[PDB]
């Protein structure tokens, strides 16, 4: 995958975070209506500082749900969450139209990487 | 019929609780928001709809107070009715080639229909009676603070269709806003009013509609909504005595002392109004 | 102009196309000395029958006004020629312009005529083959690359060939281009011209050897035969038969059209007309060849791996979503964003993507859930990219349209 | 009507909020933009039309205060009237010549019609009346910052034409600008005025028109628009004393240091004016 695991660009990081969150959720609850993407893509971009902290609540709940089962992937995700977030000093208030584009890129690269076996 | 003789400006305030004020028909059905800032938005069309509803409810077909049967009607029929009512042969694409009767196929409308008299309409349609501009205009509504839409899940007893796959049989969604406070602006023009006859009694009825708009609107999804404030500026001559933007600046909204993080009631806010120039009259008690 | 005089001499001895009617100085056209000099010349046919758009009566040489006279000499004395030479000269021309004989064609501003130095079938072939309505076996022969003699050995490739293009203004007449090449060389260059133009057709009914008059129209404000820039009509015709570069002005012209276009329900076509037509794509491809020396394929190339070409592909796919989402669509992103996205990608693509989500989402809730197939493709494309460029130069803005046309066709092939 | 005796230049600033300042006839109806930079654009033509409207409104057709480029008019009739009022009848469509009393038909049109007197007109149409230049000019308006136009999806609960083919709702859409700030330039020349009689009273009228033109312009699609600044440079003699571009450089616009994120109000910007050379004097209207 074209994913660069050492970019360290804040919007890129954010997009990767988003993707991982989505994947986690997906694993947690088979047969769901839709994705996280569908519900909160817009908002995230609009106002990163207001939504991420809510997303991380649900993340935990999902992980909890998962881990109890033999499918203890979900520990592997949590480590990634650790790593990603580690590099971030604070959440942005607003994002330019430009870094919005960047944001997207990061998302996609990470998405494909997760789907790899 | 005697038109008004002064220019007007006004400001309106309202809020919501655990409701969807106006659903976006493209974004699933989520509330409308500012993509850049997260501020909420409300279309003026919505408001006008509400006002028309209230007028129809309260007057109930009184003369000169018809509402253009806006619900599910074939609009072009009323135009040929104006033509035939004016004794003019209906013209699909064009107005009559006769100034007086040409305008009459519209003046009949103005006499009959209140909402046409107030907002105007496009009437160059497949039956042509012309155009109207409307003496009353409004802009978009904007929240004073960012909003955070929420979504919830629903079960179901039963199945609509032949779902033979064969508990809790179905999911469903709802979209809500915990809290929010909104503002709006509006204008009234006398020179245009002279062209349609929008008169004082109509203005009073309009004020009443604004005060009591929400009371008859209860629905499942609507939640709880109400109006809070209303300030009216009245110039002293047919053309105003000050710019509009200066007037709207006299009203200011801010957090109460007890900020306490998330806002959840009207009580959280403080509202104040300045003092107007000499040529403008301020009445706010409405 | 020796050509005309020699032409008349050639066949005036024959029982058709030539009739016998008709101080002292040096006759320029013939170079002979001490012959009577004509004071004025016979007229040239105007009108539709003659030179289209001209005055009823037209002339090549005229000195009406003082500003046009030099060295104190008056009228036609400014250019000495014998009476017989002028007569024959004019006569030949007049004859040629006769529509009754297959030697005339009209292109935008201008009327064009041609003849062979000697009697040959070439005259016949050229009239149709330069602007299509044996027919096309010799066309695939020159497009392939083989010589003309192969199909028709009889053709003396050594025979000379003439071409002349004229355009009017009031009663006075002008010259836009003139060419004198030989047979052999001439259609060799025409073969080359066809190779470059080659593109996969979008619909089965479309032309395969597009007519030059067809192509020019496509640049018009409203697809009208008028409104064609007389300068591009002259430039493209000369570039075709000389084999030189296309005029630099051509490319931004095309891009302008694509910017200015919007669908025309008023024309009541069953299909909402495509902005990047079959024709427009062809013109763009050809320019990148001669002028820019690029490589570009005839069909979709899944391995191209270039940011301008990739981004063109991307735009195609995400459009498809829209179409499916809303059958019988009102307007499409093609009608509004295509100019912005191709010039300034980093300012628009962000939001474009966001929108696409909703389309996908709605396609995912309904049956026929292959939003999925589109979703994969996006991912694939994306991976090859690092960053969105802020701005693109014109050369970058051709490739984007080619990537789009190829990718859109690719999807039509499915449906 | 004596001509003015000095050269003038000026700069104008104005806002927009949740509106479409000028629709593009090709781009569906999106706002006009610079495709390469994303900056917004406004045609001078629009401004001119606004001015004409305002004048018309205010003056109500007083002598010497008519306007010529008027709603659905056939223009060559006014040329034939000017010819006839000058006791004469026109040449055919070729008209390579001047009209039979160039002075009187031109002066007849100059006198009566204000906007001709101001702007000029192309008028060598099939009824010739001559040709005019006009002393007052202005260029395009460009936004200080790139803009992000956005589209809004809306409904109607009624249909126009009886061919319902199904009684149902109807979809539509809108286009808006969240916010934007514009700048414009203009010039005035004495020698031209000398040829037309453009007089100081006209100039005062002009200033007033500029200040207030927007106030009478409210409509559905417009939103809220208003003018904010206006600076006028006056030279001390019939011909200027400094190049134009030098003067326009004295006005500088920049965002207030405290603001961040996308701009949303005139408070987000700071405006500064320098000191003019000795040959010019600077005054601020608003």
């Amino acid at each position: 995958v074209s994913l660069d695991p050492a970019r360290t660009d804040r919007p890129y990081l954010l997009g990767r975070l988003f993707a991982v969150l989505e994947k986690a959720q997906e694993d947690a609850v088979p047969g769901a209506n839709a994705t996280i993407k569908d519900r909160y893509l817009a908002s995230a971009s609009a106002n990163p500082g207001q939504v991420f902290h809510m997303l991380l609540k649900n993340a935990s709940n999902h992980t909890a749900k998962l881990r109890k089962d033999p499918e203890r992937k979900a520990i592997h995700y949590e480590i990634m969450m650790q790593e990603i977030i580690d590099n971030i000093s604070d959440f942005p208030v607003t994002m330019s139209s430009d870094e919005q584009g960047l944001f997207m890129i990061g998302y996609y690269h990470q998405r494909k990487a997760l789907f790899t076996k | 019929m005697t038109a008004i003789a002064n220019r007007y400006e006004f400001v309106l305030l309202f809020d919501v609780e655990n409701g969807n004020p106006n659903g976006d028909p493209d974004a699933g059905n989520m509330p409308r928001i500012d993509p850049e800032t997260g501020h909420g938005l409300v279309t003026d069309v919505c408001l006008k709809r509400k006002i028309r509803n209230h007028v129809a409810l309260t007057k109930e077909g009184a003369e000169r107070f018809n509402i253009y049967i806006q619900e599910k009607a074939i609009l072009n029929e009323t135009h040929e009715r104006a033509y035939t009512a004016c004794d003019l042969k209906p013209e699909p694409k064009k107005l009559p080639k006769k100034v007086e009767d040409a305008k009459r196929v519209t003046d009949w409308m103005c006499t009959n229909f209140y909402d046409i008299r107030t907002f105007g309409a496009v009437m160059t349609t497949e039956v042509n009676c012309g155009q109207v501009r409307g003496p009353v205009q409004m802009a978009f509504a904007r929240s004073v603070e960012p909003v955070v839409p929420q979504e919830v899940s629903i079960t179901r007893m039963a199945v609509t269709t032949k779902a033979e796959a064969e508990d809790n049989r179905t999911m469903g969604r709802k979209h809500i806003v915990p809290y929010g406070l909104y503002v709006a602006h509006g204008f009234i023009s006398a020179p245009l009013a002279e062209k349609t006859g929008f008169s004082d009694e109509d203005l009073t009825l309009f004020w009443d509609a604004l005060v009591n708009m929400f009371e008859h609107d209860r629905s499942a999804a609507r939640g709880l909504m109400s109006s809070r404030k209303l300030i009216v500026f009245k110039h002293q001559n047919r053309l105003g005595n000050a710019p509009a933007h200066k007037l709207f600046d006299l009203v200011k909204v801010s957090r109460a002392e007890g900020s306490s993080g998330p806002a959840r009631s009207f009580a959280d806010y403080a509202v104040t109004v300045g003092q107007a120039p000499e040529g403008v009259e301020v009445k706010e008690m409405l | 102009l020796q050509a005309l005089h020699g032409y008349y001499q050639r066949m005036s001895a024959d029982p058709d196309a030539g009739m016998p009617p008709y101080l002292c100085g040096q006759c320029l056209i013939t170079g002979e000395r001490q012959k009577p000099i004509a004071q004025l010349h016979p007229s040239i046919k105007g009108g539709r029958d003659g030179v289209r758009g001209a005055q009823a009566v037209a002339s090549i040489v005229s000195f009406n006004n003082t500003a046009f006279e030099s060295y104190g000499k008056e009228q036609s004395i400014n250019a000495p020629v014998s009476q017989e030479a002028a007569f024959s000269y004019v006569t030949a021309l007049n004859y040629l312009l006769n529509p009754s004989n297959r030697q005339k064609v009209t292109i935008a501003d201008a009327t064009v005529v041609f003849w062979a130095e000697r009697s040959s079938p070439a005259e016949d072939i050229f009239a149709g083959m330069f602007d299509p309505p044996r027919m096309h076996d010799l066309l695939v022969a020159i497009r392939s690359g083989k010589r003309a003699t192969d199909i028709m050995p009889d053709m003396d490739e050594s025979v000379r060939f003439h071409v002349l293009g004229l355009s009017p203004n009031a009663a006075r007449l002008s010259v836009r281009f003139w060419e004198v090449d030989t047979v052999g060389h001439m259609l060799d260059k025409v073969g080359r011209h066809y190779r470059e133009l080659e593109i996969i057709p979008q619909f089965n009914n479309e032309q395969e050897f597009p007519s030059l008059s067809t192509l020019l129209r496509q640049t018009a404000v409203l697809n009208k035969t008028e409104n064609i820039s007389p300068v591009l009509a002259g430039g493209l015709f000369r570039a075709m038969l000389t084999g030189g570069p296309y005029p630099q002005s051509l490319l931004p012209a095309v891009l302008g059209r694509i910017r200015a276009e919007h669908a025309r329900p008023e024309d009541k076509s069953r299909y909402r007309l495509e902005v990047v037509t079959y024709y427009r794509a062809a013109l763009i491809k050809a320019y990148l060849i001669r002028n820019r020396k690029l490589e570009v394929p005839v069909s979709l190339d899944p391995a191209r791996t270039d940011r301008p070409y990739l981004l063109g592909r991307l735009f195609a796919v995400l459009e498809k979503a829209q179409e499916d989402a809303v059958p019988g669509a009102n307007a499409t992103i093609k009608d509004r964003y295509l100019a912005s996205a191709s010039a300034n990608p980093g300012q628009v693509f962000h939001m474009l993507l966001k929108n696409a989500s909703n389309h996908t989402a709605k396609l995912r809730k309904d049956p026929e859930r292959k939003a999925i197939h589109y979703e994969i493709m996006m991912q694939e494309i994306i991976d090859n990219i690092s960053d969105f460029p802020v701005t693109m130069s014109s050369d970058e803005q051709g490739l984007f349209m080619i990537g789009y046309y190829h990718q859109r066709k690719a999807l039509f092939t499915k449906k």
